[PDB]
RNA sequence: GUAAGAAGUCCUUGUUUGAACGUGGACGAAUGAAGCUUUUAGUGGGCCAUUUUUGGUAAGCAGAACUGGCGAUGCGGGAUGAACCGAACGUAGAGUUAAGGUGCCGGAAUACACGCUCAUCAGACACCACAAAAGGUGUUAG
RNA sequence: GCCCUGAAAAUGGAUGGCGCUCAAGCGUGUUACCUAUACUCUACCGUCAGGGUUAUGCCCUGACGAGUAGGCAGG
């Protein structure tokens, strides 16, 4: 009977392993083929744009003293109940009207693989009907989720980076992460202005990647 | 910060009825992408009827000098809506590149004029070839054969809090 | 009862993504990449320099 | 802080356990906590909620609404459950020849209930009958 | 507007309540004016139209009679339908798909090409 | 204001040239997470701030409409302060910060860089908020 | 742009004080640093919820903790 269990464990392993090899490749090739196009457009003499980006990550900049309702609401509704706390976003026309309402109170970016992969290793905890419950095996999430075949937390990781069919159940069996305050810094002396005043709110569109680094 | 030189291309967004649309182009100083595409936004919606989400980026690229070791005299053009309607200024800057020229001038203009970033508007930074073109006295100080000159008062920079040597500035 | 974390302790690490091993095997991140000599266009360096 | 949405501190109501102090309702509910633990069967959480209820909220039940329960289709066998008390009424002249369980039955309608034949049973003795209340039927008072 | 009155409604319908000017008789509802109901019943000359007016926070029902000068046809579920007659067809291709709606999406990847349309250069 | 579906779509013929009911067959934007009574405390024309708008004149200002806060509220900063900035509180430890700051008082660079300024009581947050409209052979850049 | 004047009385007096003049002042930029009952991690107390178990108890898990008038509960 513990080798039916052994045998279960080791079948299931090999798929993660497969997959994630598979997945390794996929992020390689991509990322390979977008530069080589950029090359054959500078070549040919014409220009080359890259996909608009479809996934974005927020992190909450302000306390909860004296904001108004609908940032407050708006805030709720994207679960960022506390400073630093932070959620990723499907950006599209409805989510980006929110957005422009919690510009002031919020830092939000184009996340990386590397940031997701760090967050979702070190301060990746899961909802199992309620508590926040931490992942720390490929079971709890191939219990939960394997309902859409994220039989682990790199499938997972996956479904969130490649925005998938099902980013939305995922992001919601995501709790939102808890994060600290920066390590170097947060640069800028004063924090409610822009990302280009000076400031630390707002779009920056790369360098989120730095803050969380550095806040995780 | 340490500025750097953005190329930016413009599209704005295609339609039937006009596909590929006429491609403007603008060159920015400032200190990332960001920066650079909301500056190049600002002067593309005064010049045309355009807007960030009627338009769309195409191609930012950085623009590096090609002798950034050679001295330069940089001649600039400025301008600032201030206080009556825009009025225009020209200054000359010695420097090794157009990146440092637009720092230095950007503190100059906050230092003498109390006048900033948000005030003020690059219209053209250019090289002079060519020396006798060079107007301003100040730059024209620098340009002298065999030039020399010292510094009479040297003071040195001390690590400790005493000194038992009664110091001296020399040369 | 303790939360482990990956990035550090290889184990706990590779108790989850086993493909970690041969990752580190192959070293897939000091990869290097199939060379080419893709030059530009002279309209592409004009129009970058100047006008 | 965290700018709660849920009012904190909740704290469910839902009578975790009787007001009363009878000894015998304690035993009888701490034999329901098991079997509505235990067995799966919807019947026994049923009672063990009723258990709990108060006087106002557990009417009496009549001797003639259990005679309209049996007149139904395909249910006269059943062994109907009364969790509250049964009285009689001399109302209705002819009585089935049914049983019924329940905490506590009047003289009254016990003897009316052993004339026509049938008995009367208590709650325990339901459970070691039927444990997740098959062939049973299960009736309440008016509340107003 | 003979085109007023060569207009069929029966019991189901949805339509929009704008009383016009021109016609004293029936002049209804000083605020029911671009106000949507359905009809309940249709007598000659009239026509029944219900709406759910709120008062305090309960939508209660008012049932109406109204003249057909005033009221008019809703296009309200145009698109409702169009979306439901090609989600049945589409459904159909896909037993031999996201037929629901979705947001404007990010623009992907292209190539702009510089065959003519050299950039122009410019500045303030 | 209304709508964004299984209380919706599509085949099946008895009752005013046809309508309604009825018979049976095939199948939907984003994000986030209950309802019903019963009953009674205290408060029920008080103070501050912002922005909308009507009327305003020596100047101020008076009326209404939201919103936020104090009242009930401690903590860090502003030398001190009910309503300013940050941030809301269980008892402890380690780390990182906010706002504000780093000559000494006072924990932290008498740090780096570019300029300007000498005031016979300079200045050390401003506000074409007041003195107010200018004057000056003081200085710098246009 | 900075500087002087651009009127204001009357106990001795205040950029908070000392005092500061290529500043310890004005403007701007680049870093480092100090620091809260705030954020992160851990333990402990209590409450709440969810589970498990022949016992208004025992065990597991998690999230939370401001407070006047005033209300409820345990002592």
């Amino acid at each position: 009977e513990r080798a039916a269990r052994k045998a279960a464990n080791k079948e299931k392993r090999a798929i993660i392993l497969e997959r994630n090899a598979a997945y390794q490749k996929e992020y390689e090739t991509a990322e390979r083929n977008i530069i080589q196009a950029k090359r054959d457009a500078k070549a040919a003499g014409s220009y080359y744009v890259e996909a608009q980006h479809k996934l974005v990550f927020v992190v909450r900049i302000k306390g909860i003293n004296k904001i108004p309702p609908k940032p407050r609401k708006v805030l709720q509704l994207l679960r960022l109940t506390r400073i630093n706390s932070g959620t990723f976003v499907k950006v599209t026309k409805a989510t980006l009207e929110l957005l422009k309402l919690i510009e002031p109170y919020v830092a939000y970016g184009y996340p990386s693989y590397s940031t997701i992969r760090q967050l979702v290793y070190k301060r990746g905890f899961g909802k199992i009907n309620k508590q926040r419950v931490p992942l720390s095996d490929n079971a709890i999430i191939e219990a939960n989720l394997g309902k859409y075949g994220i039989l682990s937390i790199d499938d997972l990781i996956h479904e969130i980076i490649t925005v998938g069919p099902h980013f939305k159940q995922a992001n919601n069996f995501l709790w939102p992460f808890k994060l600290s305050n920066p390590s170097g810094g947060w640069g800028v002396p004063r924090k409610f202005k822009h990302f280009i005043q000076g400031g630390s709110f707002g779009n920056r569109e790369e360098f989120i990647n730095k803050l969380v680094k550095s806040m995780n | 910060a340490h500025f750097k030189e953005y190329q930016v291309i413009g599209r704005r967004l295609p339609t039937e009825s006009v596909p590929e649309p006429k491609l403007f182009r603008m060159r920015i100083f400032a200190s990332n992408e960001v920066i650079a595409k909301s500056r190049y936004w600002y002067f593309l919606q005064k010049l045309h009827k355009v807007k960030k989400a009627s338009g769309e980026i195409v191609s930012i690229n950085q623009i590096n000098e090609a002798h950034p070791t050679k001295v330069k005299n940089f001649g600039v053009w400025v301008r600032y809506d201030s206080r009556s309607g825009t009025h225009n200024m020209y200054k000359e800057i010695r420097d090794v590149s157009r990146v440092a020229a637009v720092e230095t001038l950007y503190q100059d203009m906050a230092a003498r004029h109390r006048a900033r970033f948000r005030s003020i508007h690059i219209l053209k930074v250019a090289e002079i070839e060519k020396t006798a073109d060079v107007k301003r006295q100040y730059v024209k100080q620098f340009l002298t054969k065999d030039l020399k000159f010292p510094l009479p008062h040297r003071v040195q920079k001390s690590t400790k809090t005493f000194s038992y040597k009664r110091p001296s500035t020399f040369y | 009862v303790l939360k482990k974390n990956p990035l550090k302790n290889k184990q706990v690490l590779l108790r989850l993504n086993p493909y970690a091993k041969v990752f580190a095997a192959e070293k897939l991140g000091s990869k290097k990449a199939e060379k080419t000599g893709t030059k530009p266009a002279a309209v592409f360096t004009e129009t970058l320099k100047h006008d | 802080g965290i700018d709660h949405t849920s009012k904190q501190h909740k704290r469910s109501g839902h009578r975790t356990a009787p007001k009363s102090d009878n000894v015998y309702l304690k035993l009888l509910v701490k034999l329901y906590t098991f079997l509505a633990r235990r067995t799966d069967a919807p019947f026994n959480k049923v009672v063990l909620k009723a258990l709990f209820l108060s006087k106002i909220n557990r009417p009496p039940v009549s001797v003639s609404r259990i005679a309209r329960a049996l007149k139904q289709e395909g249910a006269a066998n059943k062994t109907v459950v009364v969790v509250g008390t049964v009285t009689d009424d001399a109302r209705i002249f002819e009585f089935p020849k049914t049983t019924v369980a329940a905490l506590r039955f009047t003289a009254g309608a016990r003897a009316k209930i052993v004339k026509a034949g049938g008995e009367c049973i208590t709650l325990d003795q339901l459970a070691v009958r039927a444990p997740k209340g098959q062939n049973t039927l299960i009736l309440r008072g008016p509340r107003n | 507007h003979l085109s007023t009155y060569l207009k069929v409604y029966k019991v189901g319908d949805i339509v929009d309540i704008k009383a016009n000017g021109s016609i004293q008789k029936g002049m209804p509802h000083k605020f029911y004016q671009g106000k949507t109901g359905v009809v309940y019943n249709v007598t000659k000359s009239s026509v029944g139209v219900i709406i759910n007016k709120m008062v305090g926070n309960r939508y209660l029902e008012k049932r109406l009679n109204l003249r057909v000068e005033h009221i008019k046809h809703s296009k309200c579920r145009q698109e409702f339908l169009e979306r439901v007659k090609a989600n049945a067809a589409k459904r159909a291709e896909a037993k031999a798909v996201q037929l629901k709606r979705q947001p404007a999406q990010p623009r992907e990847s292209r190539i702009v090409s510089t065959e003519g349309n050299v950039p122009q250069t410019l500045a303030p």
